[PDB]
């Protein structure tokens, strides 16, 4: 859910406002999908990592 | 409002699970329908694969809803008459009719007056 | 195992002003909606009728489905969704009065 990476950038000093944000799923450094701006589903053998 | 739709879906419920013919019926029971047609703009973001972005795409659609035809309190045919129609001051002769009576006075006028 | 809860309809109307005689009254409801019939050889059942006295209420039974009033046309019945129902008041009926 990008609400909890939201609350968490938004702990950062010198961050006023987010004014756009998304995330998107890679495997074997090829995107998978398009994305989405509030959830994403993750693959069942993987473990997400940045 | 209670919507209508062609295709199941998360909260969709088919018409077919009714109990029985008789509450089929009650259900389409003093009602009409109406078809709306709907416009909005969609946001260009190349975050999410787009060519570009700064702008807009403005598109449209249908949607259908079952409307009550006289509720005192919500929504109904009835109302939607009223606030269409009723927006100019009538002559005097007319001031005591509701729309679909004015527009009935029109056509039972043979039956009397003859 | 409790009492049975009261349900019904009462009518107020100035024709039921009912003093001497032998009386033959008709009432007739028109109906709507969607429900089942009851079946008619136990119409004069299903329903218990009241009138107003001067100091109590008085029981009126109800004719049955095959039968006539005296001297007259009037009959219990169902007629698509309309429902008659008539009463006869013998001479010997007290008077009706006004609540």
């Amino acid at each position: 859910h990008t609400s909890d990476l939201y609350q968490e950038i938004l702990q950062v000093p010198g961050v006023s406002a987010i004014k756009k944000l998304s995330i998107a799923n890679y495997i074997n450094g090829l995107r998978q999908t398009q994305g989405h701006p509030w959830y994403l589903q993750l693959t069942d053998q993987y473990r997400p990592v940045l | 409002l209670v919507e209508l739709f062609e295709q199941e879906g998360n909260n969709r419920l088919a018409l077919k699970n009714l109990p029985d013919e008789n509450a089929f019926a009650r259900f389409l029971a003093d009602q009409t329908l109406v078809v709306v047609y709907e416009l909005q703009d969609q946001q260009r973001d190349s975050c999410l694969l787009d060519c570009d972005d700064t702008g807009k795409d403005r598109n449209f659609r249908l949607r259908y809803f079952l409307l009550p035809r006289s509720v005192p309190e919500k929504l109904s045919a009835e109302a939607l008459l009223q606030q269409g129609f009723s927006r100019e001051p009538l002559p005097q002769q007319w001031r005591d009719f509701s729309i679909n009576d004015i527009f009935q006075a029109q056509s039972s006028f043979f039956q009397n007056f003859f | 195992q409790r009492d049975h809860a009261r349900l019904g309809v009462a009518i107020a109307s100035d024709v039921l002003l009912l003093q001497e005689g032998r009386r033959v009254v008709e009432f007739k409801l028109s109906l709507g909606g969607f429900f089942p019939r009851l079946p008619d050889n136990q119409l004069h059942q299903a329903f218990v009728v009241y009138l107003s006295g001067e100091k109590a209420w008085i029981p009126a039974p109800i004719l049955p489905v095959g039968q006539l009033a005296t001297n007259g046309q009037e009959q219990t019945r169902w007629d698509g969704s309309n429902l008659y129902l008539v009463v006869e008041l013998a001479a010997d009926v007290a008077p009706i009065l006004p609540y």
